[PDB]
C-alpha cells in the first residue's frame, strides 16, 4: 500500500502494483479480492498489453482465480493467456511438462470449445508432449480427430482415474460431436443423408440417443442442419470445421484443384462455344 | 507493403489515431480496383506474442459523387454506354 | 357482524359501495371499505361480480402515496382479491405487485415465498413476449436462483431441448413435501380444486415445452417415433396436440398412409433464396477470397 | 344478430313472460343451441317444434347458422389434419353425427 500510494511511476507502475496485489493475494484468500482487482488489471490493461511480464503474472493470479473455481471452461482461455503469454521457455523443462499434463487435464476439465486438440503445433507445449506421457495427448487427439478406440478414451480414465467420472456423460457428448465433424469432413462429400447406425456406431450410443444428439448440436449451434429421422438418416448442413491435417492439406488440394480446374476448363469450354459471337 | 510501413503508420497515428494507407498502382493492369485499405489492430496472438501489431485488410472499393464524371466521362469518349444484350456478360465471363 | 355475514348480505352496501366516490373522497376510508366487499363476493363466489367490485378497485389507479405502510398493508388484500380468479397474465403485474412491501419488508421466508411466488406463476402464464422477457428482468436475482428448482425452472426454458415428465414429478413433487416455503407450492401444485388445474397448466407446460421446440425442429421424422419423443403415446398425441393445433398459429405435418408423417411444411415454394443465398453468399465469399487470401499470401511473402 | 345473451336476457324480459307460450319454448331452445355451438343440439331442438318452425320460412337463417358455423366448423377441423389426423382422412374426422353426417361437406 505504500508502494502504491507513493509511487506513479512512468514504467507502467499501476499494473505492477496490481500485479503485487495479485502476487501476495496468495495468503489473503482469492475469493473476496479476485473479481475487484484481477479484473482490474485487465481494467488498467487498456492502454498497450504488450509487457509480457504483467500477462504472464495476469496469467498467474487469473490461474489462482481457475483454482478457485469460477467458470472452468475459461481455462481455455486462461491457457491462451499462459499459452500465450510464454514462447521461450524461460522456465524448466522438468517442471513444464507436468504443467502440460495438468493443462491438458484442466482443459479438459472445462469444456466450451471442445476441440482442444487445436493448437497442437504449439512448440512449448509440444516439446513436452513427446516427454510426457504418449498416449495422454492421444487420447486429446481422441477427442480431437476421432471419437473411437475405448483403448484411448478409456485409458484416459485407467491413467487418470480420479476427475473423470464427474465428467463422463459430458465427454460422451464430446465424442458425440466428434461424431458430427467426422461424418461431413472425413467422409465422401456427405452422402446427403446419414445413418442412425453411423452416429450411433462412431457414437458407441444407442439408436434411441442421436436424436437427443442432434438436437443437443442445435442448442449448441455449430450445425444447422434438418433433423431427417424419418429413416432414421440425417441430413447434413454447415458445421464448424476442424484443424485441417497435412495429408488432408493433400487431399484438400485433390478435390480442390478437382474443383478449381474443372470448372475453369468446362468454363474456357463453355467460353470456347461463346467465343463465335463476340464480333 | 514493406517493414517500414508499421513505422510510417504508428508515426502519423499520432495526430488522428488511425491512418489508413493507400495502395495504388502507377501502371496499373492486372489488378481490380486500386484502393487498398489496412488497419492496425491486434488479435494478439495464439502464442501470444509481444505485441504483433498486424495491418489489417479493410474492405474498400471507387467511391461515387454526384457531378465527378463530367470530366471524366467527356474526356474518355471511347466509351459504349448501356452494352447489356452483348459481350459484356462474356467479358465478365473470361475474367 | 350481527351473523358475521349470512344470507344477509351485499344487498344493503351495494347501494353504499358508490356514493362517497361523489360527495367527499378520502384516500383511505374508501379503500378501506372498497376493501370490504371482495371477501363478500367470494361469498357469493359469482368472480364476474368480483370483477364488478374489482372494477370498482381498478377504477382508484391513485393507489400509492399514502402516510404509511397501510397500502403496503393492503397489499396483502389486493392479491387476495385476484389470488384464484386473476387471469393467467393478470398475474403478473398482480405476482409482482405481491413484492412491493417484500421490497420494503424484512422477513426472509415471507421474502422467500414472494420469490417463489413472484417465480411460480411462470409457469401459469401462456406463452407470450412480456413473461418472456419478464423472467429476463426478475432472473439475476439474489435469493431466487440460490433454489435449484428455479435452475429446473429456467433449465426448462433456455433450449428446452426435450423433457421427460416424470423427472418433472420428481423434481417439482419433491418440492411439494419439502418446506422452505410450502404456502406457493401449495397454492399452486399442492392445491387439487384450483392447485391440479394448475397441474393441467403444468401438462400444457410439458406439451408446449413438446410442440415449440418440435415447431423449430423435426423435419422428416416418422410418426410412433414422435409420439416416443414426445413422451406421450399415439392416441395421447392426438389429444395433446389437438389441444395445441387449436393454437392455430403452429404449422405442421402429419400423414397416415400406414402410420408415418413427413415435414417440410411450407411445401418450398422456392427456387429463389437458393439463388439468393447459395450464389450470393457464394460468389461474395470467392471475391473477398481474392481481397483478403492474396492478402494474407503477401503477407506470408512479406514474412519471407 | 347473434348475441344469445340478450335473447337469453330479453326472454328474461318482463313483457316476453307476460306474453309467454310454447314459441317462446322454441326461441330459448334454439338461442341455447346457438348459445353453445352445439349442432346436435340445433338440429333436435330445431326438428322438435318443426309445426311452429313453419312460421319462419326463412329456415335460410337456420341452415346457415348451420351452414356458417360449419365453414369455421371445417376450418378448425382442416387445420388439425396436420396434427394427427384419424381413419377415412375426408369422412370420419368430423362430428360424425347420425348415420353419414356428410352430403353437406362434399357438398361443399
Amino acid at each position: 500500500e505504500k508502494t502504491r500510494e507513493k509511487v506513479k511511476s512512468s514504467d507502467e507502475a499501476v499494473i505492477l502494483c496490481k500485479t503485487a496485489i495479485g502476487a501476495l493475494k496468495l495468503n489473503i484468500g482469492d475469493l473476496q479480492v479476485t473479481k475487484e482487482t484481477i479484473e482490474d488489471v485487465e481494467e488498467m490493461l487498456n492502454n498497450l498489453p504488450g509487457v509480457t511480464s504483467v500477462h504472464s503474472r495476469f496469467y498467474d493470479l487469473s490461474s489462482k482465480y481457475y483454482q478457485t473455481i469460477g467458470n472452468h471452461a475459461s481455462y481455455y482461455k486462461d491457457a491462451l493467456r499462459f499459452l500465450g503469454c510464454v514462447d521461450i521457455k524461460d522456465l524448466p523443462v522438468s517442471e513444464q511438462q507436468e504443467r502440460a499434463f495438468t493443462l491438458g487435464l484442466a482443459g479438459l476439465l472445462g469444456e466450451g470449445v471442445f476441440n482442444f486438440g487445436e493448437l497442437l503445433m504449439h512448440p512449448v507445449l509440444e516439446s513436452l508432449r513427446n516427454t510426457d506421457r504418449q498416449w495422454l495427448i492421444d487420447t486429446l487427439y481422441a477427442f480431437n480427430s476421432g471419437n473411437v478406440e475405448r483403448f484411448q478414451t478409456l485409458k484416459t480414465a485407467w491413467g487418470q482415474q480420479p476427475d473423470l467420472a464427474a465428467n463422463e456423460a459430458q465427454l460422451l457428448r464430446k465424442i458425440q460431436l466428434l461424431c458430427l465433424m467426422e461424418m461431413t469432413f472425413t467422409r465422401p462429400a456427405n452422402h446427403r443423408q446419414l445413418t442412425f447406425e453411423e452416429i450411433a456406431k462412431s457414437a458407441k450410443i444407442t439408436v434411441n440417443e442421436v436424436e437427443l444428439l442432434v438436437m443437443k448440436a442445435l442448442s449448441v449451434g455449430l450445425v444447422k442442419g434438418s433433423i431427417d429421422e424419418v429413416d432414421k438418416r440425417v441430413h447434413m448442413t454447415w458445421v464448424q470445421p476442424r484443424v485441417l491435417d497435412l495429408q488432408q492439406i493433400k487431399g484438400m488440394k485433390d478435390r480442390l484443384e478437382f474443383w478449381c480446374t474443372d470448372v475453369k476448363s468446362m468454363e474456357m469450354l463453355v467460353e470456347h462455344q461463346a467465343h463465335d459471337i463476340l464480333t | 507493403l514493406h517493414k517500414n510501413d508499421i513505422a510510417i503508420n504508428e508515426l502519423m497515428k499520432r495526430y488522428c489515431p488511425n491512418s489508413v494507407l493507400v495502395i495504388i498502382d502507377v501502371k496499373p493492369k492486372d489488378l481490380g480496383l486500386p484502393t487498398e485499405a489496412y488497419i492496425s489492430v491486434e488479435e494478439v496472438h495464439d502464442d501470444g506474442t509481444p505485441t504483433s501489431k498486424t495491418f489489417e485488410h479493410v474492405t474498400s472499393e471507387i467511391g461515387a459523387e454526384e457531378a465527378e464524371e463530367v470530366g471524366v466521362e467527356h474526356l474518355l469518349r471511347d466509351i459504349k454506354d448501356t452494352t447489356v444484350g452483348t459481350l459484356s456478360q462474356r467479358i465478365t465471363n473470361q475474367v | 357482524k350481527e351473523q358475521n355475514g349470512d344470507v344477509k348480505e351485499a344487498a344493503s352496501i351495494l347501494q353504499e359501495l358508490q356514493v362517497e366516490t361523489y360527495g367527499s373522497m378520502e384516500k383511505k376510508e374508501r379503500v378501506e371499505f372498497i376493501l370490504e366487499q371482495m371477501r363478500l363476493c367470494l361469498a357469493v363466489k359469482d368472480y364476474i361480480r368480483t370483477q364488478i367490485i374489482s372494477k370498482k378497485i381498478n377504477t382508484k389507479f391513485f393507489q400509492e402515496e399514502n402516510t404509511e405502510k397501510l397500502k403496503l398493508k393492503y397489499y396483502n388484500l389486493m392479491i387476495q382479491l385476484d389470488q384464484h380468479e386473476g387471469s393467467y397474465l393478470s398475474i403478473c403485474k398482480h405476482y409482482r405487485a405481491i413484492y412491493d412491501t417484500p421490497c420494503i419488508q424484512a422477513e426472509s421466508e415471507k421474502w422467500q415465498q414472494a420469490l417463489k411466488s413472484v417465480v411460480l406463476y411462470v409457469i401459469l402464464a401462456p406463452f407470450d413476449n412480456e413473461q418472456s422477457d419478464l423472467v429476463h428482468r426478475i432472473s439475476g436475482d439474489k435469493k431466487l436462483e440460490e433454489i435449484p428448482k428455479y435452475k429446473d425452472l429456467l433449465k426448462l426454458f433456455t433450449t428446452m431441448e426435450l423433457m421427460r415428465w416424470s423427472t418433472l414429478v420428481e423434481d417439482y413433487g419433491m418440492e411439494l413435501r419439502k418446506g422452505s416455503l410450502e404456502s406457493p407450492a401449495t397454492d399452486v401444485f399442492g392445491s387439487t380444486e384450483e392447485g391440479e388445474k394448475r397441474w393441467k397448466d403444468l401438462k400444457n407446460r410439458v406439451v408446449e415445452h413438446n410442440i415449440r421446440i418440435m415447431a423449430k425442429y423435426y423435419t422428416r421424422i416418422t410418426m410412433k417415433r414422435m409420439a416416443q419423443l414426445l413422451d406421450l403415446s399415439v392416441d395421447e398425441s392426438e389429444a395433446f396436440l389437438s389441444n395445441l393445433v387449436v393454437n392455430k398459429t403452429i404449422f405442421a405435418k402429419v400423414d397416415r398412409l400406414a402410420g408415418i408423417i413427413n415435414f417440410q411444411r411450407p411445401k418450398d415454394p422456392n427456387n429463389l433464396l437458393n439463388d439468393w443465398s447459395q450464389k450470393l453468399n457464394s460468389l461474395m465469399s470467392l471475391v473477398n477470397k481474392t481481397t483478403h487470401l492474396i492478402a494474407k499470401e503477401e503477407m506470408i511473402h512479406n514474412l519471407q | 344478430l347473434n348475441t344469445p345473451e340478450d335473447v337469453q336476457a330479453l326472454v328474461s324480459g318482463k313483457l316476453a313472460l307476460r306474453y309467454a307460450g310454447r314459441q317462446t319454448e322454441a326461441l330459448k331452445c334454439v338461442a341455447q343451441a346457438s348459445k353453445n355451438r352445439s349442432l346436435a343440439d340445433f338440429e333436435k331442438a330445431l326438428t322438435d317444434y318443426r309445426a311452429e318452425l313453419r312460421d319462419d320460412p326463412i329456415i335460410s337463417t337456420h341452415l346457415a347458422k348451420l351452414y356458417d358455423n360449419l365453414l369455421e366448423q371445417n376450418l378448425i377441423r382442416v387445420i388439425e389434419p396436420f396434427s394427427r389426423v384419424q381413419i377415412e382422412h375426408i369422412s370420419s374426422l368430423i362430428k360424425l353425427s347420425k348415420a353419414d353426417v356428410e352430403r353437406k361437406l362434399s357438398q361443399m
